[PDB]
């Protein structure tokens, strides 16, 4: 997953 | 006291699971897993947030564990650095  | 939720009212794991009422079914990852993560759902695509340190995550990949995007993201969050 990743940062916003 | 000396730390402070982000979101108060996602505090129980019970609020951070319903708020996946509308999770979109291209998204993976179980609610179970992610509450259980300290996340819930923001109500954007597959984004979620952490209660605790108010950290946000998207675009889950294929193999990835809540926890360990949680904690390899935030590692000092104190919902992270509190579980077993
Ligand atoms: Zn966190």
């Amino acid at each position: 997953a990743m940062r916003v | 006291g000396t730390i402070y939720p982000r979101n108060p009212a996602m505090y129980s794991e019970e609020a951070r699971l319903k708020s996946f009422q509308n999770w979109p079914d291209y998204a993976h990852l179980t609610p179970r897993e992610l509450a259980s993560a300290g996340l819930y759902y923001t109500g954007i695509g597959d984004q979620v947030q952490c209660f605790a340190c108010g950290g946000k995550l998207k675009n889950w990949e294929p193999g990835d564990r809540a926890w360990s995007e949680h904690r390899r993201h935030f590692p000092n969050c104190f919902f992270v650095l509190g579980r077993n």
